[PDB]
């Protein structure tokens, strides 16, 4: 699994994981053309990966709601 | 997921659905084998048969020990005046986010859009001429 | 060897069926148990409404339908619980809630099949079946939807069998709901091409009659149901009681409906007097037949003086004599304020029956030796359709409440065809009303 | 029985009667009932309506 | 039959439900031990709507109590009729929200809500045929205003066909006990207008006013307020539980009362309410009931209904009365007040009858009215919201755990659009 | 089709197509794998369409559906070239490459032949039958326009001119014959070898090939091997308007029965429909 095999695996079965992710969705801005279901999903993950890094750059830590939690330890002095 | 949906210009509901679908990786993990090597940037996290380990970007870790976080830890560093002076549009412009995707030419996009739309909506017939230009 | 089958749908239909079946049972002397009146003691007339079970008790040839269980629970708990067959009181689970679309497309189709099974199981017993009577409050969702569905299903299952619809249209200005114009118009669009004879039963006229005549200043639905049941009995006595001049159910569509598109009539009953002064006037045939034609005595809130008459059918029950009836007919014809259409020289059908009207214990009417029931087809009934049309278009101008029907499986356009059908009905009526 | 002919090609377009008239009604929207007893509250009208069909 | 389940969250919802269940148990004749002690069969004819049967002949309400702090349920369990509630139905947090909508809607509540949603799904699956769901909550508190509305969204998006109503307590600026009412009120309304099939608003200021002016009793109390709101709540579903001339369930009420999807905010009234000195003097008749029902002061909202035009009204009568006089009174009221009834919806009053009156009373009336006067609540809420928002006051508490100003701006714009669309229909003419 | 202008049919190297006049989308096609048809002709009253192919077979296909009604086998040695239907349509006349003219009595039950199998050293290119359907004129490649009695299959009086002849046609209600050939000359002929006027419609190397006429002999349109097409006034040989812009050798030009337009078919795949002049009506 390389974060993409997961993409094709989840896209393979729609009955197991029905949702809006399975198909393309119109954007809020008409200037942008639509994406594929698989492509928009990767784009969403890139956006989230950058969102978490810029939040972690501050003292605030981010968590996924069912998949782990990104924290840091302060030993202090 | 609101800022992410804004950056991707996508729906809040659909982006939440994508997160809820992807967090269902435990179903794949329960099956034997199937090591998950998921990266999405600074953190590189690996899942073996049932063993889990992770690594962090060395530069990202060094940024944390760059010892400038004394200001970020305390909430009183700001003079408490700019909270209403600074607008969120200005703060978001200098934010790292929204720079992932290039901005196309707004004029060009709908120029092409309505242009091709008219072309195809009335490209049904090629026979009719009504303006010949014999000599030229 | 002649039978008629009763269909009661809607809350109003149930509440009027109970009243009419009290009256039929009292007429035939049956006890609430369904047997002969105890051991104190068989003309064979009950076969018109009842059927002998083979051992003792009688089961009526009627069916009750509802989607909300309540009224079925109370009728199954009341004193007549042993009278009706346990499996002809069809009850649903969720009501349509004043939604015609819900009762015509969504939930009534799962119950209509059981209803048709029961109707077949009752019809195969009968051998000389005259036809069907149907009762339904038209201003209600489930009532209208099931009434429609049953009408078109019966029209194809039986074909030529006659059906009579005694519907209760909303009053011009007094109403309980706020959405009844839509479902009333849709139901009318349904029933116009499917009902052989339809009779007006508006509630405002009955309230006014009760106030003026019975001197009841706080009347409820029970009195209205009792009056309607009296009308039913006066109409159907001819099949089960001997008379000098008899009229069958088949002798209505041949005499009262000049053209197939015109089959809506309005009724009247006489005498209607409170017992505190009832017999302090002689109640002669002449005065009762004048009160019958009196415009203030209409069973529906319509004024016949605004239009002409095409047909009038009157049934006298009691001590009437043909000479007196004809003498009254002559006076009615000579009277100037009532005018008939030109292409109908004689427009009266008359029936005579000897069984006197009854009084029900706890009732309000007085038991009299003479009574008359009148049903007329006259041009004046276009006004109610016009006012309902105006009410409907006032609603539909801004497409209000339309979502509640669009989201229930029926598309956008059905209102248009209903409005066009109403317009065509008005065209037909006002074309017929014009002299040659 | 049908015969296949050149003239049978290009099937005719359907022409219905286009529209019917939207309405015709010569009765007023507001017509007070003759014998109504519901309007006479707080008004001196012997407990009955116009009763004259006006 | 056609039963419904109850869910209450937060201190306010718990207090409302505690009195409502006492009222309904008293009306059904159920002892605090769950033992039947009624006098008529009708008290058991339709007991399935609210009560589930257990071995030993006892009954248990199908209510689910949720909160982020245990004190409220710990206190209410010790009160009268407190043993009826099934202890498993209590779901509680160990942190609390501190009147923060972000705390009460995002962080602890979402990880708590799995258990409560699961018990709700068992409750719904067990019963034969659902009719809908009812919620009671207040919008002035963070935890209630968060879990209430988030559970509304979850249950609505899971059972899209079942009816869904909420008794919402809106904060009036006259009596405000916190400094952060506008923020979480507007945020809650933003999605409440989206998901709530029916919402009925109640004002503490109006409760105080009606208690002081109508009952004229010296010392108002939250118990009296709960009693009034509970009587109003029971008046809605009385006809669903008891016979009558014309029964009308929640579905029929919703069909008859909303002309458009986005106008589902209602104001309710109860009658009769007679002063202390005048219980022996006043005569209970239909005219008296109607004139008190249409009185502006009898309202449980501070909005004056004579500042706007009634879209529609609906009345539930309890007791034995002939429908003719009821219809006469409704028609007379509608004719005498043509200025306050918008014209393109003539005959916009629904009437229904249930023949079983409340215990100790011969007649009663419940009222629900859709009118344009409610707009001023949203107008003043938006006014205070923008007044405290233009300086970004107290925004760090919200933004420290997931909030950005975009959500606040979107909620404000959506509520403003709600006001605008609610107000054009007032000026609409035919 | 006879007295019908809404549709028109074109044969191809492989497949027949039909087209609509008002809108030029395909309506229907008849497909044959590796054969080419010559002189496809409609038969009136909606009967089958008739074609003759390279191998020498004649085939008839129904209009509505692409199913063959009948086939004539071994009709001619090297392929049928010209076809003509009599008005009452019991008999069809066909022309072969190796100089023969044949007549077939079609009948719903059976197909029979009663040609005298006349000799004609040149391949045919045009066969016409006059209004009373008695007389039939056939053009040769080697230079003879032979008129046939069609009743006794005799009377070999044939018009003499030394070139590779092309389309011939009767004058509307007259005994005059308008014919074209490889020589760049339009020649009127008469039953008595009379030549009223003698046109000389000459390009540099543009061989006039196709001819069409009005119901009333006001003008006739002529199409040559050159790209240009023209129509001549019948009474006097003077150009009125002209037609150009084509690519290659225009081969056939027909006039719709209503005569609101002229169609012309181009050797390389081009179809041209021409709006007829106004002052010819
Ligand atoms: N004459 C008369 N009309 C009644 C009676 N009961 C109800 N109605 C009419 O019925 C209308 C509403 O329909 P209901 O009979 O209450 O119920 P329904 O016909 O089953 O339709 P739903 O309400 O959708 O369930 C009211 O507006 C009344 O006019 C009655 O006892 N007598
Ligand atoms: N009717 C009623 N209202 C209450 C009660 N307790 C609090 N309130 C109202 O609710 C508002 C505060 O709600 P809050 O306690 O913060 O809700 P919570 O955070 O969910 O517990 C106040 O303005 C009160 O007017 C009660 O017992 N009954
Ligand atoms: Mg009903």
């Amino acid at each position: 699994m390389n974060l993409d095999s997961i993409f094709e695996w989840i896209l393979k079965q729609p009955i197991n994981y029905p949702g809006k992710h399975q198909d393309s969705q119109p954007r809020t801005n008409p200037a942008y053309k639509p994406l594929e279901a698989k492509a928009q999903f990767h784009i969403i993950f890139k956006a989230t990966g950058e969102y978490i890094r810029e939040k972690m750059l501050d003292g605030k830590g981010v968590n996924m709601r069912d998949f782990g939690a990104f924290t840091f330890e302060i030993f202090s002095d | 997921a609101g800022p992410i949906a804004a950056s991707c210009y996508l729906g809040k509901d659909v982006v939440s659905s994508a997160h809820n679908a992807f967090i269902q990786a435990v179903s794949d993990l329960t099956t034997l084998g199937h090591g998950l090597n998921i990266d999405f940037g600074f953190v590189k996290v690996y899942v073996q048969d049932r063993d889990l380990r992770y690594s962090y970007n060395q530069n990202f870790a060094n940024t944390l020990n760059n010892k400038n976080f004394e200001y970020r830890l305390r909430k009183s560093d700001t003079p408490t005046s700019e909270h209403w002076n600074t607008t969120y549009e200005s703060k978001w412009a200098k934010s790292s986010l929204n720079s992932l995707l290039k901005r196309p030419n707004s004029n060009q996009v709908r120029n092409y859009y309505e242009k091709t739309l008219a072309l195809k909506i009335m490209s049904l017939d090629l026979s009719t001429a009504e303006q010949t230009n014999y000599s030229r | 060897m002649r039978e008629v089958i009763s269909i009661h749908v809607g809350q109003g239909g149930i509440q009027v069926g109970n009243a009419c079946w009290e009256l039929f049972c009292l007429e035939h002397g049956i006890q609430p148990d369904g047997q002969m009146p105890s051991d104190k003691t068989g003309d064979d007339a009950f076969n018109t409404f009842f059927s002998e079970t083979g051992a003792g008790k009688h089961v009526p040839r009627a069916v009750f339908l509802d989607l909300e269980p309540t009224v079925i629970d109370e009728v199954r708990t009341g004193t007549y619980r042993q009278l009706f067959h346990p499996e002809q009181l069809i009850s649903g689970k969720e009501d349509a809630a004043n939604n015609f679309a819900r009762g015509h497309y969504t939930i009534g189709k799962e119950i209509v099949d059981l209803c048709l099974d029961r109707i077949r199981k009752l019809a195969d017993n009968c051998t000389g079946l005259q036809g069907f009577l149907v009762f339904n409050s038209v201003g209600g969702g489930t009532g209208s939807g099931l009434g429609s569905l049953l009408l078109e299903r019966l029209s194809v299952d039986y074909g030529k069998k006659s059906k009579l619809g005694f519907t209760i249209y909303p009053s011009p200005q007094v109403s309980t709901a706020v959405v009844e114009p839509y479902n009333s118009i849709l139901s009318t669009h349904s029933l116009l091409e499917h009902t052989d004879v339809a009779v007006m039963l508006d509630n405002e006229a009955i309230y006014d009659i009760c106030r003026r005549n019975l001197d009841i200043e706080r009347p409820t639905y029970t009195n209205l149901n009792r009056l309607i049941a009296q009308v039913i009995s006066s109409l159907t006595a001819s099949l089960r009681f001997d008379g000098a001049l008899n009229v069958d159910i088949t002798e209505f569509q041949t005499n009262l409906v000049p053209y197939p598109r015109i089959h809506f009539m309005l009724s009247s009953y006489a005498p209607i007097i409170s017992a505190e002064k009832a017999y302090h006037e002689q109640l002669s045939v002449a005065e009762i037949t004048n009160s019958a034609f009196e415009p203030a005595n209409m069973m529906a809130k319509c004024d016949p003086r605004h239009g002409k008459y095409m047909a009038c059918s009157m049934m006298y029950r009691g001590d009437v004599v043909p000479k007196d009836v004809n003498a009254s007919i002559a006076t009615i014809k000579t009277k100037r304020t009532i005018q008939f259409v030109d292409w109908c020289p004689t427009g009266f059908k008359v029936g005579i029956n000897y069984q006197p009207p009854t009084v029900v214990p706890g009732g309000d009417l007085a038991k009299v030796m003479r009574a008359v029931c009148m049903i007329s087809n006259s041009t004046a009934i276009a006004e109610v359709f016009s006012r309902l049309d105006h009410k409907f278009d006032l609603m539909y101008a801004k497409r209000a409440f339309v979502h509640w029907y669009v989201g229930e499986g029926m598309e956008e356009g059905e209102f248009s065809e209903a409005r066009e059908d109403l317009a065509a009905l008005e065209k037909d009526y006002e074309e017929v009303g014009i002299e040659t | 029985m049908e015969e296949e002919s050149i003239y049978n090609l290009i099937p005719k377009e359907y022409v219905p009667p286009p529209k019917e008239r939207r309405y015709r009604s010569q009765y007023p929207n507001d017509l007070p009932p003759t014998g109504s007893t519901f309007i006479n509250h707080t008004t001196s009208r012997p407990g009955v309506a116009n009763l004259a069909g006006d | 039959m056609r039963e419904i389940v109850h869910i209450q969250g937060g201190q306010c919802g718990n207090q409302i439900g505690a009195k409502f269940w006492e009222v309904i148990s008293d009306e059904h004749g159920i002892d605090p031990t769950g033992t039947y002690h009624g006098d008529s069969d009708l008290q058991l004819e339709r007991i399935n709507v609210y009560y589930n049967e257990a071995t030993g002949g006892r009954y248990v309400p199908r209510a689910i109590l949720m909160d982020l702090e245990p004190g409220t349920m710990d206190s209410v369990r010790a009160g009268p009729f407190g043993q009826l509630f099934r202890p498993d139905n209590f779901v509680f947090g160990q942190t609390g929200a501190g009147n923060n909508w972000a705390k009460g809607h995002y962080t602890e509540g979402a990880e708590l809500i799995d258990s409560v949603l699961d018990v709700v799904r068992k409750e719904a699956e067990g019963c034969d045929c659902l009719q809908g769901f009812q919620i009671t909550h207040s919008l002035g508190g963070g935890t209630g205003s968060g879990m209430g509305t988030l559970l509304i969204s979850k249950v609505r998006e899971e059972y899209p066909d079942r009816i869904m109503e909420t008794f919402s307590v809106v904060p009036s600026p006259k009596v405000s006990d916190t400094v952060v009412e506008p923020y979480n009120a507007t945020l809650s309304v933003h999605q409440l207008v989206e998901n709530a099939d029916e919402c009925m608003v109640i004002d503490n200021e109006a409760l105080y006013d009606i208690c002081f002016r109508t009952l004229k009793l010296t010392t108002p109390t939250y118990g009296d307020l709960n009693h009034l709101v509970s009587a109003a709540m029971s008046g809605v579903t009385c006809c669903l539980r008891f016979p009558g001339q014309l029964n009308s369930d929640l579905r029929k009420l919703a069909v008859n009362l909303i002309p458009f999807p986005r106008l589902h905010f209602f104001m309710i009234g109860f009658a009769p309410l007679t002063s202390r000195g005048s219980q022996q003097y006043r005569a209970l008749t239909v005219p008296e009931l109607t004139q008190q029902m249409f009185d502006a002061k009898n309202m449980m909202c501070a909005a004056d209904p004579r500042h706007g035009r009634y879209l529609t009204a609906s009345a539930l009568f309890r007791g034995r009365m002939s429908t003719k006089e009821v219809d006469e009174q409704m028609l007379n009221v509608q004719n005498k007040n043509s200025s306050y009834f918008v014209e393109w919806i003539p005959n916009n009053i629904k009437s229904s009858i249930c023949d079983i009156p409340p215990k100790g009373l011969k007649m009663a009336v419940t009222f629900v009215g859709n009118s344009t006067a409610i707009q001023e609540m949203f107008k003043r809420v938006a006014e205070q919201f923008t007044a405290m928002f233009r300086r970004k006051a107290f925004l760090h508490w919200y933004t420290g755990e997931g909030m950005d100003e975009m959500e606040f701006t979107e909620a404000e714009s959506n509520m403003n659009d709600l006001v605008s669309e609610y107000q054009q229909y007032q000026d609409a003419t035919a | 089709p006879y007295n019908y202008s809404d549709v028109f049919a074109t044969c191809s190297t492989t497949d027949i197509r039909v087209w609509n006049a008002r809108n030029r989308q395909e309506l229907l096609r008849i497909q044959v794998p590796n054969l080419e048809c010559y002189c496809v002709t409609f038969m009136n009253d909606g009967k089958s369409i008739i074609s003759g192919w390279n191998d020498g077979k004649i085939r008839a296909f129904l209009p509505q559906s692409g199913k063959l009604l009948y086939v004539i086998s071994d009709a001619h040695i090297h392929g049928v070239t010209a076809l003509s239907t009599t008005s009452d349509c019991q008999r069809i006349v066909s022309g072969g490459s190796e100089g023969e003219v044949r007549v077939w009595v079609i009948n719903k039950q059976t197909q029979v032949m009663k040609a005298s199998m006349k000799e004609h050293r040149g391949r045919v290119w045009s066969i016409q039958v006059k209004k009373n359907n008695d007389q039939a004129v056939s053009a040769s490649a080697d230079g003879s326009c032979i008129i046939w009695d069609l009743k006794t299959f005799t009377r070999l009086m044939c018009l003499f001119e030394s070139t590779l002849f092309k389309q011939v046609l009767y004058h509307p209600e007259e005994s005059q014959l308008l014919t074209t050939g490889s020589d760049r000359k339009i020649t009127y002929w008469e039953i008595y070898d009379g030549q009223a006027i003698r046109m000389l419609d000459g390009s540099e190397e543009g061989e006039v090939n196709a001819l069409s006429i009005t119901k009333e002999g006001e003008h006739f349109v002529s199409g040559g091997e050159d790209k240009l097409v023209k129509l001549w006034g019948y009474d006097e040989g003077i150009k009125y308007y002209s037609g150009t812009g084509h690519s290659g050798a225009i081969t056939r030009l027909q006039i719709s029965p209503d005569q609101r337009t002229v169609v012309s078919v181009g050797a390389e795949g081009a179809i041209f429909i021409w709006k007829m002049p106004e002052e010819v009506v």
